[PDB]
């Protein structure tokens, strides 16, 4: 195998720090039946800040890993903000049922994302503002029972603020990227390229392919990325694989000599 | 085309599993992929010999 | 009235380029030769169901947008194409009994013509496929094929069972979960399609993964 001569980290020219301060340090949270979904787009989002914060009571990534969260760039990120009872923390998972899981907030089975929650007993409890009763069904029609949140109650009766960081997967030009330093794009070398999480190894050549403008990367018959579009330069680059072949040693036998001839295959 | 089959993995792309997941789950998904591709290859080699 | 849908209603199922490959896919599509309903506006609230095919042969672009939703009055989507700007709001606007045009979680500011649209929502993500082509026909939908491409996707989170077209006739269809074998050309554009459940010729074409089926007997499905 021709070994990769270099590596390419390629991310688009976005420098925006991502607003998690209005999400996790919010002065008000929604109820579980009227949950606040906030669209997050076009930002350099560092999720290691959320992962290294010890103020969070739980951290459950399912489709990805929190160490790999900064290594991937997402298309669309939605933060399901709701204030729920801490006993129903375990209902925020794929394939469950409950008072919040089956009525107030249904979460999909094939869910790719992370769920972060923390106690808000010193913030929301004093209170009956937060009420409860298909995926992502926000039914707000009124039949609605309120939460009895008080700070002198038990741990299972303490108010907990839950943010469900759902991530739409990469089938498109992505916009919500992580803190990755972009590199210069070397052409006609076997490189370990990285186009917003589309890692791989091959020879990057210029191509005459005409993408549609809503398409990030082309694909092949073998479900492999045949071509990409550079997120900083609107050009269509093929990925030719590195030249590989078997090794076949021609030997006349050790009874005659130790001199061998190496035939490479095709 | 049998490269594109997931065999229950989150993707049929190996690099996506390696870049998304920690190895304690990624090894399980990769194990499913090796099982599926190895079964497909053994079926192919059997057809090849016959 | 009613019109023949012919071969139309095929969009791009994903944002992934393909070229010179007979890709077979499954999504909510308007079926081939379906019975789409003819509406005219010379001399109405329609259902949404599961996906809507739309087509409008506009001689002068009288039709400028739609209202979606369940109740469609102050309790819903709205597209307004005034002058040369497509102004879209999702507000609970106080609409009329017969809403017309004279001569708030989102806000966007931008017969001779055939403007085709595909409206559907998948878990609240309102994916819209669209394609505008010039035509020369005053009668009905012309016999032809042109793919539609996704331009707008909105995570609205709004249940929609009814819709109404505001204003140049228009035609309303409904998408169905049918398997579709698409043919991409050398240039990567959809030029030909086969529904895998229309008729046993197209079922044979979907089974053999070819747009050309030769002489013989071919097992296709299970009665």
């Amino acid at each position: 195998r021709v070994q990769p001569t270099e590596s390419i980290v390629r991310f688009p020219n976005i420098t925006n720090l991502c607003p998690f301060g209005e999400v996790f340090n919010a002065t008000r949270f929604a109820s579980v039946y009227a949950w606040n979904r906030k669209r997050i787009s076009n930002c350099v989002a560092d999720y290691s800040v959320l992962y290294n914060s010890a103020s969070f009571s739980t951290f459950k990534c399912y489709g990805v890993s929190p160490t790999k969260l900064n290594d991937l760039c997402f298309t669309n990120v939605y933060a399901d903000s709701f204030v729920i009872r801490g006993d129903e923390v375990r209902q925020i998972a794929p394939g469950q049922t409950g008072k919040i899981a089956d009525y107030n907030y249904k979460l999909p089975d094939d869910f790719t994302g992370c769920v972060i929650a923390w106690n808000s007993n010193n913030l929301d409890s004093k209170n009956y503002n937060y009420l409860y009763r298909k995926p992502f069904e926000r039914d707000i029609s009124t039949p609605l029972q309120s939460y009895g949140f008080q700070p002198t109650n038990g741990v299972g009766y303490q108010p907990y603020r839950v943010v469900v960081l759902s991530f739409e997967l990469l089938h498109a030009p992505a916009t919500v990227c992580g803190p990755k330093k972009s590199t210069n794009l070397v052409k006609n070398k076997c490189v370990n390229f990285n186009f917003n999480g589309l890692t791989g190894t091959g020879v990057l050549t210029e191509s005459n392919k005409k993408f549609l403008p809503f398409q990030q990367f082309g694909r092949d018959i073998a479900d492999t990325t045949d071509a990409v579009r550079d997120p900083q330069t609107l050009e269509i680059l093929d990925i030719t694989p590195c030249s590989f072949g078997g090794v076949s040693v021609i030997t006349p036998g050790t009874n005659t000599s130790n001199e061998v001839a190496v035939l490479y295959q095709d | 085309k049998q490269l594109s089959s997931n065999f229950g993995a989150i993707s049929s792309v190996l690099n996506d599993i390696l870049s998304r997941l920690d190895p304690p789950e990624a090894e399980v998904q990769i194990d499913r992929l090796i099982t599926g591709r190895l079964q497909s290859l053994q079926t192919y080699v059997t057809q090849q010999l016959i | 009235a009613y019109t023949n849908s012919f071969t139309r209603g095929v969009y791009y199922p994903d944002k992934v380029f393909r070229s010179s490959v007979l890709h077979s896919t499954q999504d909510l599509f308007l079926p081939f030769f379906s019975n789409v309903t003819w509406f005219h506006a010379i001399h109405p609230v329609l259902p949404f169901n599961d996906g809507v095919y739309f087509a409008s042969t506009e001689k002068s672009n009288i039709i400028r947008g739609w209202i979606f939703g369940t109740t469609l009055d102050s309790k819903s989507l709205l597209i307004v194409n005034n002058a040369t700007n497509v102004v879209i709001k999702v507000c609970e606007f106080q609409f009329c009994n017969d809403p017309f045009l004279g001569v708030c979680t989102f806000e966007y500011v931008s017969f001779k013509n055939l403007r085709e649209f595909v409206f559907k929502n998948i878990d609240g993500y309102f994916k819209i496929y669209s394609k505008h082509t010039p035509i020369n026909l005053v009668r009905d939908l012309p016999q032809g094929f042109s793919a539609l491409e996704p331009l707008v996707d909105l995570p609205i989170g709004i249940n929609i069972t009814r819709f109404q077209t505001l204003l140049a006739a228009y035609y309303v269809g409904y998408l169905q979960p049918r398997t579709f074998l698409l043919k991409y050309n050398e240039n990567g554009t959809i030029t030909d399609a086969v529904d895998c459940a229309l008729d046993p010729l197209s079922e044979t074409k979907c089974t053999l993964k070819s747009f050309t089926v030769e002489k013989g007997i071919y097992q296709t499905s299970n009665f």
